[PDB]
């Protein structure tokens, strides 16, 4: 997490383009990132994704879960394309964590798949594998005029 | 059917929505010796002052009301504050889209009139049922907070177990306050630890208070009781504005316009002996007006002291070494307790006053490979990039980079007083170098002043400093290390 | 012992600003002139004045202030940034200290938005100090220059 935000708010600074290949299983959780501060530390990486504004796109190739599919480039941190492979799992947890709250399992094979979230309009493209290069290169095309504001203030308050 | 039925059963909703659902929310929180999201509103807001929105919402596809969360805005001692509080009786407080469109909204409100939220916790986090949904609500709530910072403050009380979701947005907040034993925060709970990684740890081992208050540093405060936790959050905004536009409170105060009993003892605190120490506090106290303070992270990093005070009725920030720990020494968990408070004090305008008492820093190998470089460089950054009022008291020891890092004169200290104890030099011991004497012949420090005087000149540079201004670097944002 | 220092503070003082200011006199007053510190006392609002670099030297007869007194005070109650050269102690020279001293108090000024009052009475450059000299000179004016029309300068 510390890695990738600092690496994401440099490229913010100097308008690079942040493109992001997803695959997720959550954050690491257990006693040792816990007393280390994985709470406060792990988000600066929510942070950085919320803070930037240059273009954003995300490629979905498997795992999406939880908090890990919030941070890694989500629409609503603010992607501006995001696009899934066929093998995209997007749930907020994975079905061997979820449903010890009711075999009912691979009904939860509900999730195993990208659609959906594309039915939320949550990703914007389910697309074959193959064709990401090409999708990504007229998504970067069409992003190169993007302008957000941002919030007025002296500078934010990120989790140190 | 007619205007007074119509009437008649409005009122019959809101006694289910009020009444009858509060009462069975109360008897399952009765169950794990807590409060409820209703009762958490009514002790932190000024009697009649609350305003509740979205009372009848209700999840699309039982459908109760609100969807498991409170939310409304009201006053805080006349001034206005927006609040949420989580209903944890409804499916573990887990966030559906209704649940966070109240939350989202109400975020909404108080970023569109520049008041401060408060956030009441008891959630597992997100709804499961609503897959990508309720992920999707969590991450807009938080980019909130993220707009939120430095904009208005965001204060989270925790008053439950919080896993998820529930766990990140607070440590996005300003101030993060726990509850003995009825709360907890953790990435997931110790069952689904067990199950996937698996460790055996009781939810107090895995993060109970003491954890988050002296281990990990997410929590700034535990409450003894949840009224305590309130009362702390209630007299914590008495010292900040409503945004960082609008200016902070003045009260009016009792200062002494001479020179007291508390002045003078200040010239007997520091002890004769370098190797005996003394409370930083004992000074600390001698300045503020009444002698009070609201101390942040109490728990953590003793080595350090932040807390909020006021100086002839005006909010200041206090950072000081405390040599009663660790000899006042600055780690990693110093610098970075320090760090963000300064940010968030410099963020909205609370000047900074910093007692300076700093062998350097804690050396080891434990130290060096956590990262003491990029992390306790953080405090660095602090205090360079601030532009508030800075005034610094150096009363002891003063060496090598601890002296460049609390908030010296080259690092934007607009005034910096010493006390003929101060030890200002590369490193300590010959002591022609133990005094302020040459530090003061290069103007590095401003006035090397008798202790006594300290109250009255630090009064007086606050009061000559209130209309500074300072030019900040053109950019989106700094690039600080994390 | 912290009594010792607080005492040695203390004798320091008196050397600096008492001391000083009684030789400072006797010598302006053959010339018919005031002091430094008099003058500053005639100027702000009584009990107001706060003193910077009291002790500040120069760097190679070292007295502290190096032949300035720099501080802030009020008057009528609004507040004023001020220094006034002591023309009896080195001259009144503009040196590498002495400079340090004035823009300190200048850049104090211009961070406040408050006026600055200069008394002047000084013999020129210190000539030992070379380009120094020269070169604390035109840090003054480009700062006279930067808070014109921004901040009143007497
Ligand atoms: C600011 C950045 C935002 C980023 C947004 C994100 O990424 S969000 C990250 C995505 N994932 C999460 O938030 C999930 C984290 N939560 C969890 O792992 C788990 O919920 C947990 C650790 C709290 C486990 O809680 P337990 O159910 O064991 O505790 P408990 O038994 O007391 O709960 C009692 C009741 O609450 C239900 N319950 C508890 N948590 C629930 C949840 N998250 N979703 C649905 N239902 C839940 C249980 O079914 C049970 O219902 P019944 O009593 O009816 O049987």
């Amino acid at each position: 997490s510390e890695k990738a935000a600092r690496f994401i708010r440099f490229c913010d600074s100097f308008n690079i383009p942040v493109l992001t290949f997803m695959d997720v299983p959550g954050y690491l959780p257990g006693v040792g990132q816990e007393h280390q501060g994985i709470i406060r530390r792990g988000i600066k990486l929510f942070y950085a994704y919320a803070e930037s504004t240059v273009p954003k796109i995300t490629v979905i190739t498997r795992k999406a879960y939880g908090g890990g599919y919030a941070v890694m480039g989500s629409r609503q941190i603010g992607a501006d394309r995001v696009m899934a492979w066929p093998t995209a799992e997007i749930a907020v947890m994975g079905a061997n964590s979820a449903v010890p709250i009711l075999l009912v399992d691979d009904y939860r094979r509900r999730f195993g798949n990208p659609y959906e979230a594309a039915a939320h309009g949550y990703v914007d493209m389910v697309i074959s594998p193959s064709r990401t290069r090409y999708e990504v290169a007229r998504a970067l095309a069409s992003l190169r005029n993007k302008r957000q504001a941002r919030p007025a203030r002296k500078h934010g308050n990120i989790p140190l | 059917t007619s205007t007074a039925d119509r009437i008649a059963d409005l009122a019959a909703r809101h006694e289910e929505a009020v009444v009858l659902a509060e009462k069975k929310a109360a008897d399952r929180q009765h169950l794990k010796g807590k409060l409820t999201a209703r009762a958490r509103i009514d002790l932190l807001l000024d009697p009649g002052s609350f305003v509740e929105l979205d009372e009848f919402v209700r999840h699309r596809t039982p459908r109760p009301y609100g969807d498991g969360v409170v939310t409304g805005h009201g006053t805080i001692d006349g001034r206005q504050v927006c609040v949420f509080s989580h209903d944890f009786t409804t499916l573990g407080g887990s966030m559906g889209e209704a649940f966070g469109s109240k939350v989202v909204k109400i975020y909404d409100f108080a970023m569109s009139v520049g008041c401060p939220v408060i956030g009441i916790n008891d959630s597992g986090g997100a709804r499961i049922q609503e897959g990508v949904m309720s992920i999707a609500y969590y991450t807009e709530l938080g980019v909130r907070n993220v707009h939120s910072s430095g904009v208005i403050p965001q204060i989270s009380l925790i008053m439950g177990p919080c896993a998820g979701g529930s766990v990140y947005s607070p440590a996005l907040t300003d101030f993060t306050v726990m509850v003995k034993d009825i709360s907890y925060m953790f990435v997931t709970g110790p069952e689904v630890v067990s199950a996937v990684m698996g460790e055996q740890v009781t939810a107090e081992q895995l993060g109970g208070p003491a954890v988050h208050a002296e281990v990990s540093g997410n929590a700034h405060y535990v409450g003894d009781d949840e009224q305590d936790a309130i009362s702390w959050v209630q007299t914590l905004l008495g010292y900040l504005p409503p945004n960082n536009l609008d200016p902070a409170p003045v009260y009016d105060h009792d200062c002494a316009p001479g020179i007291t009993e508390a002045d003078l003892a200040l010239d007997t605190v520091i002890p004769d002996s370098e190797q005996q120490v003394y409370d930083m506090a004992d000074v600390i106290t001698a300045v503020l007006d009444d002698g009070d303070y609201l101390e942040i992270h109490p728990d953590f990093a003793r080595n350090i002291i932040c807390a909020l005070g006021r100086v002839e009725g005006h909010s200041v920030a206090v950072v000081a070494n405390q040599p009663r720990h660790l000899a006042g020494v600055l780690d990693i968990d110093a610098s970075e307790k320090a760090a963000r408070f300064i940010r968030f004090c410099d963020s909205f305008n609370i000047p900074v006053l910093t007692f300076m008492d700093v062998p350097g820093y804690l050396p080891g190998v434990g130290q060096e490979h956590q990262g003491i470089i990029r992390r306790g460089i953080k405090l660095f950054y602090a205090y360079a990039e601030s532009t508030v009022p800075k005034i610094t008291v150096i009363t002891r020891k003063a060496y090598g980079g601890g002296y460049a890092v609390m908030g010296s004169r080259q690092i934007g200290a607009d005034r910096v007083m010493a006390w003929p104890t101060a030890e200002i030099a590369v490193m300590g011991a010959r002591r022609r170098f133990g005094n302020p004497y040459e530090a003061a012949a290069h103007g590095y420090v401003d006035m090397v002043i008798s202790p006594s005087r300290t109250r009255y000149e630090v009064a007086r540079a606050l009061a000559s400093l209130r209309n500074k201004r300072q030019a900040r670097p053109a950019r989106k944002h700094g690039n600080i290390p994390l």
